[PDB]
């Protein structure tokens, strides 16, 4: 199963892309 | 790639900003009922940390997911490792991976933890 590492480097990108 | 972090990555700590974030993220689903994957990505952040009661609440996050998750155990077992060796329980972290590298002999990146870990040992005893 994909890693929670993974997980992790995949949600923060995202995140700073939603701020304002 | 990759499977986990480096021991270097886990010394270098967030910009204050993303670790709110990933905080945030914790408060958005209730804290302690938030899911597995929210809690390790704050407890990894918080051991990323130079402050030692960000580095310990990460590390008892990363236990509470260690407790119930079996399919994540094995994984976790690293981060362990490096949250202890950050805290200066060398004995604590030298259990863990031992148990890690029972199961992954062959893996690269534990036995480059597990290297670091003695060598620590060994210059702090010594």
């Amino acid at each position: 199963e994909t890693s929670l590492f993974q997980g992790f480097k995949s949600y923060l990108p995202i995140a700073e892309l939603a701020i304002e | 790639v990759d499977f986990w972090p480096t021991l270097k990555d886990a010394y270098e700590p967030l910009y204050p900003q993303q670790l709110e974030i990933l905080r945030q993220q914790v408060v958005s689903e209730g804290g302690p009922t938030a899911t597995i994957q929210s809690r390790f990505n704050y407890a990894w952040g918080l051991i990323k940390s130079t402050d030692v009661n960000d580095e310990r609440l990460g590390v008892k996050i990363l236990t509470d997911i260690y407790k119930e998750a079996e399919s994540r155990r094995r994984e976790c077992l690293y981060y362990l490792t490096i949250g202890c060796y950050k805290l200066g329980e060398y004995s604590m972290a030298k259990r863990y991976v031992d148990t890690l590298f029972e199961h992954e002999r062959n893996n690269k990146q534990v036995g480059a933890l597990k290297s670091m870990v003695e060598d620590k040992i060994q210059k702090e005893t010594l």
